[PDB]
């Protein structure tokens, strides 16, 4: 029908806005954040794929947790999250944030970042590369290009 | 009523990209998104407490020399009269005045902050 | 021995290390329980707890001892004795080119003078002690939690505190906080018995 | 004698202030 | 017919915004051995619209604690007075031509200066009002100034009215004749527009965001097009005032192109210029354009006042 | 044979190690003339 | 052996009532400034039953201990150290009610 | 043995007094620092073109595990179990039995991905070289359960990247 078709191309204008604008708030939290860095440094450069560094949550449309969340930072993590406009993403970064890493076992260490906020894409490592980061924001991307948020609003 | 009409068209658009901005996206508010930002943390008193200004005498000032940035624009047009003399001592007498206003506000410590 | 695999050992270092440490028992038999100094050259000196602020200001001030700078401060628990906190200071004297440590004991209870008045880096070792292990610090400026969650309860770094701990933290959608729980893990930390049978070092043998 | 210390004194500290009194002076 | 105009001054205007987003991102990677946004269409040129279409998508917040009516009114002032400050500038005709135009520019900066207050104050978060208080040290600090040495270069213009400087610059620009007071209005305005080396009411690095740490969405896109449109505009009555242009009445073109051309020399000198200084510290900006320029501008008003008199050199009121 | 890692028999080339900021621009004399002479060309 | 603060308990229990007191008058506070949803007699039972589960203890030492433990959580309650989600700890409410009677342990698991 | 940083006083001829009140009042040192980054401007940007280009790696790169097999075919993992005990996370979980042929042969090789530290000490203590983290860096998931890698998932990774581990071994089993 045309109703569908008009709806499809909204829908992956909508997305391909959202994927390809991708703003991370600047939240680092350990070893994970240097490797970060070096996915903002030159030679693989995020900004040239539309992925800028926002500071302000309110401003941000991705946030990656790179680093451990220890149960001191999970309060000021989860509220930093909600403060984020939807749609918010969570990208995973290392072992520490997926679950545990190296201190799993430890008595002020949250077992993964899943425990305290929903995650899209969890990057493995420790600390996992600048390409793996980098992939695993590409594959984010993917992601919100298979999104048809108003296609079944239309057949809701 | 040309520059009445601009106004009207640059408010009217402006207002239109906040409704918009408004009425456009999908909205899905709760108590925590909407909680002041102090980096992650809850603040601890409200933001519409005391501010205290350090540059207090700079800005009481800056009012004055701002009074004397009004009394200087006419310039360009009074040096189209004939008495170029008066007119050239009393510009420089103005002028002369405000350097020395900031020079009694520099030396007696008033442009220094806190 | 010799040849490359031992590591070389300094008999210069250890015999200036004993002079001092005599040296030190002499200027202050009051406090200085034992002195001892390891193959390996450095100096410990043993403390009776009321010693401390005397010792470590005499160590900081005395011309012959300028320790002007802490370089650490430290506990370590033995629950194997009646004071079981045991209290290391690391001292460093840029004058002598020189470090010395000292040790003194505290029990659970008993609390220790705070030697921030001696060397001002002692405060956060001295809260981090209190945190970690749960000795006080008295007339100290500001004693709290420093490394612990602020709703932590227990000091983690005893040898009698679990690995994992107690409690757990998750967000609970019904609330819309995260939470604390008692601790429950989807595998156990699987403890190893890895001691040999066989006593490895025979200079170390304890009588039976 | 003063003087010159003086010039080569505020043209080294605050050589700003002495470039726009001369021109305020001209 | 007028009505199409305004449109033709307004919508350009936003479309040279967006893409100036864009230009800015890819000039501060290239001086940062990186490369600009180059996947979102060829060579990036669809990045900006991705952003606006991300920011109009994206669910604004309206914060609890915040006062709506101002945080509202706030956006939309920015904006409207970032396109208003356009209407009067000559290229090389203006849309409205004003005998003091130059005076409106100066009342309608002085207005747009409430938008960030309000934002600040009405945003009702502690960095929203340390971002207000820097905005309004910050104008403590220049407007003066940037008043002072306008009418200094304006003392050989012979009026206010904006289109005379085509005239008078006919044989030789007037930075020729005053580049003094050419740097001191180049740093003025870079205070004024919030912008490199006094980027203290957004203050990234160490005010998160600054005065819209609380906008997101619709509103934060129409401060940053409220920003770079008052960066553009700066550039361009930087242009016009100092880097005067050739104009043909028979092929204003001419005239057109020179002035394009100057203007986005100027705005990539802003973007060189921020890609290549710390931030200061705005007791430190108050002090320098306190007790550097100020006795500056005050002794070069003084010497363009008394150089046409000593020289007969007076500009021609009408 | 042993085949380590080694450096070239020789050693390796001089490496730079200290600051090589240079020296640029006229002196502060002809800058300020330059300076003053545009100022009275604008000015005629 | 020597002592923390006290030389008795009647002077342990000095300080005691001195940080009920401040607890007291701290809890409208609290429920104000950390927007608790809960009401002022919760959070002043509350802190009467922490201070009763210490009742039983009678060594002086660890009388003064836990009130220098007490006044640390007041001084971050006071100071907005601590956020909602720590207040909100000690009313146990994702806790599942655990049962002591011997025949409902009996049923749920091999607890002892 | 050392060097004093600073500590430069400035030469007060009137000359030199110039060219500072020159540098003061012009902004020598502010267009200097303009002129470097404008050059920086001008040079060819150090990006690589990902992902159709990939940055540089090495015989010796850690990244995703895999259980490697015998040429005859079978697995080499004979339940030694002391990659197990190196591990420093514990992340890898081994249970055996004795295979119906009576080989050392594992019935569960569990590691989880989501807490291994990418150490290499697993690799390093086996024995038989059949755990060896491969070349792999880029498996993000989008479910956390997906990194809780089994048996049959590592097996799975050895087959698809022995020609690669191979190679890799070779290129650098000397070194070990
Ligand atoms: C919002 C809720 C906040 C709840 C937090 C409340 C607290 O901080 S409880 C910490 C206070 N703990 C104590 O004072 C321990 C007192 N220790 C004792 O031994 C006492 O019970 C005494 C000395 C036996 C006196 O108590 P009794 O009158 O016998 O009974
Ligand atoms: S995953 Fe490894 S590198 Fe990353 S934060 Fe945790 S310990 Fe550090
Ligand atoms: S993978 Fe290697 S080290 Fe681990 S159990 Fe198997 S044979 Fe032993
Ligand atoms: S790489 Fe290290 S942490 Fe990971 S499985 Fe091997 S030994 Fe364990």
């Amino acid at each position: 029908s045309r109703g569908e078709y008009v709806v499809a191309k909204l829908d992956d204008l909508v997305n391909w806005a959202r994927r390809s604008s991708l703003w991370p708030m600047t939240f680092g939290l350990a070893c994970c954040a240097v490797e970060m860095m070096h996915m903002a440094a030159p030679r693989y450069d995020m900004d040239r794929f539309g992925v800028v560094f926002r500071a302000s949550p309110r401003q941000s449309d991705v946030m990656i947790v790179a680093g451990t969340l220890t149960n001191k930072m999970a309060p000021a993590l989860r509220k930093v999250y909600d403060q984020m406009p939807e749609p918010r993403y969570v990208v995973s970064m290392g072992s520490c944030a997926n679950g545990g890493g190296y201190y799993h076992y430890s008595y002020s260490v949250v077992r993964g970042c899943d425990r305290i906020v929903p995650v899209d894409i969890y990057v493995p490592g420790c600390p996992p590369t600048a390409e793996a980061l980098l992939y695993g924001i590409l594959q984010l991307q993917r992601k919100i290009k298979r999104e048809k948020r108003l296609r079944i609003w239309y057949r809701r | 009523m040309n520059i009445m009409l601009t106004l009207l068209t640059n408010v009217t658009l402006a207002s239109l990209l906040v409704l918009i901005a408004f009425w456009l996206p999908q909205l899905n508010a709760y108590s925590e998104k909407t909680s002041p930002y102090e980096c992650g943390f809850d603040p601890m008193g409200s933001a519409r407490l005391p501010f205290s200004m350090k540059f207090f005498l700079v800005a009481i000032t800056f009012l004055l020399f701002d009074l004397e940035i009004a009394l200087l624009l006419p310039l360009p047009w009074a040096s189209q009269t004939n008495n170029l003399k008066t007119m050239l001592t009393m510009a420089l007498f103005l002028l002369i005045l405000l350097a020395a206003s900031l020079a009694y506000e520099w030396t007696q410590k008033g442009l220094e902050w806190a | 021995d010799t040849r490359p695999t031992i590591r070389p050992r300094n008999d210069v270092v250890h015999k200036q290390l004993s002079a001092f440490g005599q040296y030190v028992a002499e200027i202050l038999p009051k406090y200085v329980q034992q002195v001892q100094v390891s193959c390996f050259n450095e100096l410990e000196i043993f403390i009776h707890p009321d010693g401390v602020i005397p010792v470590l200001t005499f160590l900081r001030d005395h011309t012959n001892a300028q320790f002007k700078s802490l370089a650490d401060l430290t506990a370590v628990d033995v629950p194997t004795r009646q004071n079981r906190f045991e209290i290391v200071y690391n001292l460093l004297s840029l004058r002598f080119n020189s470090r010395i440590r000292v040790k003194t004991y505290t029990d659970e209870l008993t609390p220790i003078e705070s030697s921030v008045t001696v060397y001002k880096a002692a405060n956060w070792y001295e809260r981090e002690i209190w945190d970690m292990f749960g000795v006080f610090f008295a007339n100290h400026p500001d004693l709290r939690r420093i490394l612990t969650d602020y709703g932590f309860e227990g000091h983690p770094f005893r040898k009698d505190f679990p690995l994992s701990g107690y409690v757990e933290l998750r967000y609970d959608d019904e609330v819309k906080r995260v939470v604390a729980e008692p601790v429950e893990l989807a595998q156990e930390f699987r403890k190893f018995d890895l001691n040999s049978p066989w006593e490895a070092f025979p200079a170390y043998r304890q009588p039976p | 004698g003063r003087i010159a210390s003086f010039l080569k004194n505020a043209w080294a500290k605050e050589p700003v202030l002495v470039a726009s009194f001369a021109i305020g002076g001209l | 017919m007028f009505m199409i105009n305004i449109l033709s001054l307004i919508i350009p205007i936003l479309l040279a915004v967006a893409f100036l987003t864009l230009v800015e991102r890819k000039v501060l990677g290239y001086m940062q051995l990186r490369k600009g946004p180059n996947v979102v269409g060829p060579y990036g040129l669809l990045q900006p619209i991705a952003d606006a279409l991300k920011l109009f998508t994206k669910e604004p917040l309206r914060p609890a604690t915040s006062s709506i009516s101002m945080f509202i009114i706030a956006p939309i002032l920015a904006l409207s007075l970032a396109l208003t400050m356009w209407v009067p500038l000559p290229m090389p005709y203006p849309l409205i031509n004003m005998n003091l135009g130059v005076l409106f520019m100066l009342a309608m900066s002085s207005l747009a200066v409430y938008s960030i207050l309000w934002s600040g104050w009405a945003s009702n978060s502690k960095y929203a009002l340390i971002g207000a208080l820097r905005a309004v040290a910050q104008t403590i600090s220049y407007e003066v100034t940037l008043a002072i040495i306008l009418l200094s270069v304006l003392l050989m213009n012979g009026s206010y009215t904006l289109s005379t400087l085509i005239t008078t610059q006919e044989h030789i620009w007037m930075i020729f004749t005053s580049w003094p007071l050419a740097m001191m209005w180049f740093i003025s305005t870079l205070a004024e527009t919030n912008r490199a080396p006094f980027d203290l009411t957004e203050g990234e690095s160490e005010l998160v965001s600054g005065f819209n740490v609380e906008y997101a969405a619709g509103p934060f896109a129409m401060f940053f097009m409220a920003e770079y449109a008052n960066i553009i505009m700066m550039n361009a009555f930087t242009a016009i005032l100092f880097l005067g242009a050739s104009h043909d009445p028979h092929t204003p073109e001419l005239y057109t192109i020179n002035f394009v051309l100057k203007t986005l020399a100027l705005t990539i000198t802003f973007l060189w210029i921020r890609a290549s200084y710390p931030r200061f510290r705005y007791d430190q900006l108050m002090h320098l354009l306190w007790k550097s320029f100020l006795p500056l501008t005050l002794a070069l008003c003084m010497w363009h006042i008394s150089l046409p008199i000593m020289t007969a050199s007076i500009p021609p009121q009408s | 044979k042993v085949k380590q890692d080694m450096p070239p028999p020789g050693g390796y080339g001089p490496i730079d190690y200290k600051r090589n900021l240079p020296r640029r621009g006229l002196s502060g004399y002809s800058m300020f003339a330059v300076g003053i002479g545009t100022l009275l060309f604008g000015y005629w | 052996v020597k002592p923390i603060f006290s030389r008795d308990m009647n002077e342990a229990k000095r300080r005691v009532r001195e940080l009920y007191r401040a607890w007291y008058r701290e809890v409208p506070n609290t429920v104000h400034l950390f927007q608790l949803d809960i009401s002022v007699k919760q959070g002043r039972d509350k802190v009467r039953e922490m201070f009763m589960k210490n009742a039983h203890v009678t060594d002086p030492r660890v009388v003064d201990l836990l009130v220098i433990k007490g006044k640390m959580e007041l001084e971050e309650t006071i100071n907005v150290w601590k956020q909602r989600t720590h207040i909100m700890r000690f009313f146990h409410e994702t806790e599942a009610p655990r049962p002591t009677d011997f025949l409902s342990k009996f049923y749920v698991g091999h607890d002892p | 043995t050392y060097k004093f940083v600073n500590m430069r006083e400035p030469s007060m001829d009137m000359k030199s007094v110039t060219d500072r009140a020159a540098q003061t009042l012009l902004w020598t040192e502010l267009v200097r620092g303009l002129g470097m980054t404008l050059s920086y401007l001008f040079r060819e940007p150090a990006t690589i073109n990902y992902p159709f280009e990939k940055g540089p790696l090495s015989p010796r790169f850690r990244g995703e595990h895999a259980l490697r097999r015998y040429p005859s075919g079978e697995e080499r993992c004979i339940a030694c179990k002391l990659c197990e005990a190196v591990c420093p996370a514990q992340a890898i979980t081994i249970e055996a039995e004795p295979r119906a042929d009576g080989s050392r042969r594992t019935t569960r090789y569990d590691i989880d991905m989501t807490k291994c530290i990418y150490c290499g000490f697993c690799q390093e203590a086996c024995p038989v070289d059949a755990i060896v983290e491969g070349p792999n860096f880029e498996f993000s998931t989008e479910t956390h359960e997906e990194l809780l890698y089994n048996k049959e998932k590592l097996l799975n990774n050895g087959d698809k990247w022995e020609a690669e581990i191979a190679a890799n071994i070779q290129a650098d089993y000397l070194y070990r």
